[PDB]
RNA sequence: UUAAUUUAUUAAUGCAAACACCUGCAUUAAAAAUUUCGGUUGGGGCGACCUCGGAGCAGAACCCAACCUCCGAGCAGUACAUGCUAAGACUUCACCAGUCAAAGCGAACACUCAAUUGAUCCA
RNA sequence: CCUCCGCAUAAGCCUGCGUCAGAUACACUGAACUGACAAUUAACAGCCCAAUAUCUACAAUCAACCAACAAGUCAUUAUUACCCUCACUGUCAACCCAACACAGGCAUGCUCAUAAGGAAAGGUUAAAAAAAGUAAAAGGAACUCGGCAAAUCUUACCCCGCCUGUUUACCAAAAACAUCACCUCUAGCAUCACCAGUAUUAGAGGCACCGCCUGCCCAGUGAUCACUUGUUCCUUAAAUAGGGACCUGUAUGAAUGGCUCCACGAGGGUUCAGCUG
RNA sequence: GCUACCUAAGAACAGCUAAAAGAGCACACCCGUCUAUGUAGCAAAAUAGUGGGAAGAUUUAUAGGUAGAGGCGACAAACCUA
RNA sequence: GCUAAACCUAGCCCCAAACCCACUCCACCUUACUACCAAACCUUAGCCAAACCAUUUACCCAAAUAAAGUAUAGGCGAUA
């Protein structure tokens, strides 16, 4: 229809960014997605998840200092502004992250594994094995897609050859090359699930429209009755 | 395929949940080298015949014993009139013996404690079943 | 039947009749007996010879099959070698 | 059917056989739904010798022959051959085939059911009456002894008994079936009594009943039907008449058997007794029952007994030999 | 929906083609689609019934007692000319079906039973 | 005497009670009817903008304390380019959507009772029945399906549903739905939904706050460990019954059921006291 | 252009009590519990009284979107120009 | 004697023949009738008939007639 995606920012900015809701709907205009609708307008705020973004002009490790952690509307974690050389952008901040910090992105495997401080950004082959790790890239300068929810940790289970096992959050194994950076520690706004909601109006406020009021049978389906076997259903007590 | 043939049956044809499956693959590898027809006939036999929900199955490993066992078991102890099938309440009169005393135990064991009845009686009742299914 | 083609605006043979019946053209129709075929094993040999018939039919069943027949099924064919031949004339008939 | 017959059948043994039997009830109601196990009848019409080599052949053993010299360690009848398995055999008998002669080598049926004709002591130039013959298997037994001079057929039902005359066409010759040397009848027997009194030296009495074996597998025409549940209440009433009309018949000094294919004392104990009860008042004709201790004694190797009947025998099915149950009572006309 | 007919659609699988996708074929599921829901029995549940033969039952040619109350039948046995043909007739109130049969040809010296049964198409 | 209306803007309509002259759903020979003539004048409002890069973390609430959560309504710079001006359009009314000059519907500012806007009675009489009010001796629910209506302004409960909320526009507002919280199932992932999200997430569902009880088909005895048993192979014609391996990196079970309870309800029932035609 | 839901950018909410709220009383505003009137009516659903809510899961103006084998739905088989 | 009644001709119908239309000026795809700026091709289905319905059930295609409602097709039914 006459939907327009509100996604046509081309140059990453720290500015708030005036973002669209759907409604759960499409372009062409009907739901795909139900319960969601209205809730308190947001602005997005662009987030560099290559921790292991060297500047223009520039190469190697680089250090960043923390010039403030911030609540972000549209994801359940914390955010940080970081200043580096002459470029601030929005990170996703750790469990323990403090204005004045100081934290480290490098490229750099070390034969030796290096000490694993909590706001640092490493390769996994760098890491030690069973560090608490978060956003992590599957493939080598990807960007960070996988443990970015507030409060989650994945461990590094083991380093074979070039390769790297982690688990992820729902306790499933993923195979990773060394060459992949993660950030060290857990994601900010831990308790996050231990929030209470208290009433309905505060899902209305996060923009979740009501479920429908249709009653379902069940959510699984009856099992398919073979052949032979039906004479053993419908069994009547006397 | 044949791993993804055997997986599909237990998530789509069985209604077994993801979790379940992975304990089934781990508790009974069996399954895998199993025939489809006569595993989903497996299953079908604990769920309606027997009366055995998805949880019982699972945990009391039901998949790695023999089909031919089973009907062995359980025929006789239908036809005692010991072992009732649920109806469709769910409800029995007499609880039904638990599948640690029927297919764990052996032979001798479930004729002494379970069955009641002396070996000699069981014998000749395989033999019976063994022709039932001959002609099927 | 169709009265009046669609093509043609002519009138239709149904043509199970023909299947089934054979025109002389005195006027008679004739026909099979029903289960002629069907169950000899059954059936005592008088039964058998009764159905292995040429039967004549009724007035009002041979005006229903001429109604249901073209004109060209009622014309006078003189094929080469008709075993019906001699039956398509009546002889000595008085009313 | 929306809901099966043969479930109330079950559903009405377990209520009344359990307590009725205690522990042996699951060691019958196992048997009772699995196969029974078949006798083989030589007809002694047909090459009786030639047959008895071939089923000795299939390891098949003549339990009656074997009877007969433990017996002696009144008498059976005479000239019956039955041959069954060993215990815990399951092995079936081939199909029987016509013979030489045109007629059947044996007949294939429960070895239990002859025990009822064992049980009347069979004399030749005996008069005897069968109450219900059709659809066979007794009827044919007593004529396969060969003593009875004149045999009487009955039954209710025209239809049973139209099957009747074809077991008969096929085993026994028509020799044998002459004028009055065999008469079959389609007429009912509760009536008997006033057709014909003191006429017979033997009668065998099978009433109907819940066919206890037949009830839980074979759906159609099955008695336990909601359609017949009046036939069900009246039967009991209706056993008693019967057995009364057979006594009746019977010359004094004569012998009566009743048998009867159900578990249930209803149907088996109360009826013989009732049956006495009715006739000693009505008619005053006393009854005597004979003991079977000694004929269920000979009969222990094939077959086993519920030893906790007060009148008559009671053959109970087991897994290792599964007959048919089969309640049989001799009694005696003394007036 | 556990009614019948489908899988055109979607998804997966296998086999071809092609050197993963696409295409053709087949299989499995999901999702639907088209169509129907005979008759008697207060009405409803549990039942019963629908065709053929017999009796109450037309007192005496034929026919005729709905509904009801009862019974039965869905075979079987003996031949193996239970071959062929053909006047005249009967007929379940129509038709379709069904029934009897002289003479003749050929044989020999058109069976018993109350019903014991099924058209057309099609194979 | 009324004013619960008015004045203006927006939206809608489009000359629809101005002048003159005529014929003629109460009527004025006058009408808003017919014909002719006239009129709404921009400052208000509409109608905007050279290019390419580049900049834009810090709400609003008297913005100061204080306190947050649902996280928010308004910012540029550098270089190039640039010299002509007040054009065009709305401006009326007693007005729109409802077939009508319809007790209805209709956004905003100001006036919160008017400085603005209007008239319930065509004339009479004073019957019945009908409608809305006012007053009523003595009694105070005796009425009735029911304290409905009115008067009076009220207690203590029971059932149901936690609650605020939503629903059959036009016969059902509820005990139905939703709902916090809890539980089940599914999913390891980018450039058009979910989402510029990532398992403390998202989707599909169940139940309904909280609070208190309710939880094993994990192999049995005997003294972590031996041993038949369970599962797989082979020998065995094949079996019976013998030879070998494993069950020792972990398991929790209920979209289960009951139980009171605070607050609340135009819910259904009972009740105290008063009160009233 | 009604209505169900959504999107964009807007607007409205007096007074009184309250440690301060999907709080209470209560205007405007939204709704429609109960009764009476009306039943070719003022009205193809209205009026008067009495009611429920009235800072919020609130009410509302403007423009846009979803279309019938469909949409949309705090499921009433609700609403999608009487 | 009121209301009324009465009328004949605008035009139309079927054929035949013949192959039709198309700028005063100005305005008109944006909110049409507003002078003036950075992408089309794609099996019709169904009612209906078959006394239900499920395969099936005439519908122009190059000019009369006749072959002929014939050969054929078809739950070999209806019908084509
Ligand atoms: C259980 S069967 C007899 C079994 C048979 N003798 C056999 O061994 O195979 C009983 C028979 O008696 C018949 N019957 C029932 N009532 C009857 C009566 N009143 N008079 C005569 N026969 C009767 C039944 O129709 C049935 O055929
Ligand atoms: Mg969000
Ligand atoms: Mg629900
Ligand atoms: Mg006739
Ligand atoms: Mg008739
Ligand atoms: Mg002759
Ligand atoms: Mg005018
Ligand atoms: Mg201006
Ligand atoms: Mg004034
Ligand atoms: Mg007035
Ligand atoms: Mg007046
Ligand atoms: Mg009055
Ligand atoms: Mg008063
Ligand atoms: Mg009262
Ligand atoms: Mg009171
Ligand atoms: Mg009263
Ligand atoms: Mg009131
Ligand atoms: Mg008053
Ligand atoms: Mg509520
Ligand atoms: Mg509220
Ligand atoms: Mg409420
Ligand atoms: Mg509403
Ligand atoms: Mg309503
Ligand atoms: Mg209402
Ligand atoms: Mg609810
Ligand atoms: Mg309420
Ligand atoms: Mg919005
Ligand atoms: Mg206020
Ligand atoms: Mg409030
Ligand atoms: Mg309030
Ligand atoms: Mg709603
Ligand atoms: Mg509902
Ligand atoms: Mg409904
Ligand atoms: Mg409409
Ligand atoms: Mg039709």
């Amino acid at each position: 229809a006459n939907f327009v995606s509100w996604k046509s920012r081309t140059k990453y900015t720290i500015t708030p960014v005036k973002m669209r809701k759907s409604g759960g709907r499409d372009h062409t205009g009907r739901i795909r997605v139900h319960g969601i609708g209205g809730g308190h307008k947001q602005r997005y705020r662009m987030i560099d998840f290559l921790r292991f973004r060297p500047e223009e002009t520039k190469s190697g490790p680089f250090e960043e200092k923390v010039i403030q952690v911030r609540y972000d509307p549209c994801r359940s974690a914390d955010i940080a502004l970081v200043a580096g050389g002459s470029r601030k952008r929005w990170i996703i901040a750790t469990e323990n992250m403090q204005a004045g910090d100081t934290i480290l992105n490098s490229n750099h495997i070390g034969r030796m594994a290096v000490a694993a401080r909590e706001g640092d950004a490493h390769p996994l082959g760098a890491l030690p094995v069973g560090t608490l790790i978060n956003n992590v890239e599957s493939e080598p300068g990807r960007g960070a897609q996988y443990i970015r929810a507030a409060g989650t940790c994945g461990v590094l289970l083991r380093k074979v050859n070039g390769t790297a096992i982690i688990q992820l959050p729902s306790k499933r194994q993923m195979q990773v090359l060394e060459t992949c950076v993660a950030t060290v520690g857990r994601v900010s706004n831990v308790d996050h699930n231990k929030r209470v909601i208290g009433k309905a109006g505060r899902n209305r406020w996060l923009g979740k429209r009501p479920n429908s009021g249709r009653w379902h049978r069940k959510g699984g389906w009856a099992g398919r009755k073979i052949r032979p076997l039906p004479p053993m259903k419908s069994y009547v007590k006397l | 395929q044949d791993i993804n043939d055997t997986v599909r049956l237990l998530k789509e044809k069985c209604l077994f949940t993801v979790q379940q499956v992975t304990k089934i693959l781990h508790s009974c590898p069996s399954v895998l080298r199993e025939d489809l027809g006569q595993l989903e006939y497996k299953f079908q036999y604990a769920y309606f015949r027997m009366g055995i929900k998805h949880p019982d199955i699972v945990k009391s490993e039901y998949l790695q014993y023999s089909l031919t066992k089973i009907k062995q078991r359980h025929i006789y102890l239908e036809r005692l009139g010991r072992y009732q099938t649920p109806d469709k309440k769910g409800q029995t009169q007499i609880p039904n013996p638990l599948l640690k005393d029927i297919l764990r135990v052996s032979e001798a064991e479930f004729l002494a404690r379970t069955a009641c009845t002396s070996v000699e009686e069981f014998q000749v009742f395989k033999k019976l079943l063994a022709r039932e299914e001959e002609e099927s | 039947l169709t009265y009046f083609s669609a093509r043609k605006g002519k009138r239709k043979t149904v043509k199970a009749v023909i299947d089934r019946f054979l025109r002389l053209h005195c006027g008679l129709w004739v026909r099979r007996k029903a289960g002629y075929k069907k169950k000899l094993w059954k059936k005592t040999p008088a039964r058998k010879k009764r159905l292995r018939e040429f039967v004549f039919c009724n007035k009002t069943q041979s005006k229903l099959l001429d109604k249901m027949t073209t004109s060209f099924w009622k014309r006078r064919n003189w094929y080469v070698d008709d075993p019906y031949q001699k039956y398509h004339d009546r002889t000595n008939l008085k009313v | 059917p929306k809901f099966p017959a043969v479930r109330l059948a079950l559903q009405n043994f377990d209520m009344t056989y359990s307590v009725q039997f205690g522990d042996l009830w699951p060691s019958i109601r196992v048997s009772l739904l699995s196969e029974q196990k078949y006798g083989a009848l030589v007809n002694n019409f047909a090459a009786w010798d030639h047959v008895s080599a071939k089923l000795e052949q299939l390891s098949a053993k003549d339990f009656v022959n074997e009877a007969i010299s433990h017996w002696e360690l009144w008498a059976c009848s005479p000239n019956l051959r039955c041959f069954t398995f060993d215990r815990g055999d399951i092995s079936r008998f081939p199909p029987a085939r016509p013979g030489s002669l045109g007629v059947m080598e044996y007949y294939l049926m429960d070895a239990a059911s002859l025990l009822p004709v064992l049980a009347l002591g069979l004399q030749p130039g005996d008069i005897v009456l069968d109450l219900c013959a059709a659809p066979g298997g007794k009827t044919l037994a007593l004529l396969q002894t060969g003593c009875c001079r004149n045999l009487a057929a009955n039954d209710l039902s025209p239809s049973r008994i139209a099957r009747l005359q074809k077991i008969l066409h096929s085993y026994v010759p028509e020799e044998i079936r002459d004028g009055n040397q065999v008469r079959v009848t389609s007429w009912d027997g509760r009536k008997w009594g006033e057709l014909e009194g003191d006429t017979y030296d033997r009668v065998l009495v099978d009433v109907p009943c819940t066919t206890d074996r037949h009830s839980l597998h074979e759906e159609e025409n099955n008695i336990f039907k909601r359609s017949r549940k009046k036939e069900r209440q009246i039967l009991p009433v209706l056993q008693v008449q019967l057995l009364a009309a057979g006594l009746l018949a019977t010359k004094p000094g004569g012998h009566v058997v009743y048998s009867t294919c159900s578990l249930s004392h209803l149907q088996n104990e109360y009826v013989v007794q009732g049956a006495i009860e009715l006739l000693a008042n009505q008619y005053s004709i006393q009854v005597q029952v004979e003991d079977l201790t000694h004929f269920r004694r000979v009969f222990m190797d094939t077959f086993c007994f519920f030893s906790s009947c007060q009148v008559g025998e009671l053959v109970i099915p087991n897994l290792m030999a599964n007959f048919g149950p089969m309640y049989f009572c001799k009694m005696r006309r003394l007036t």
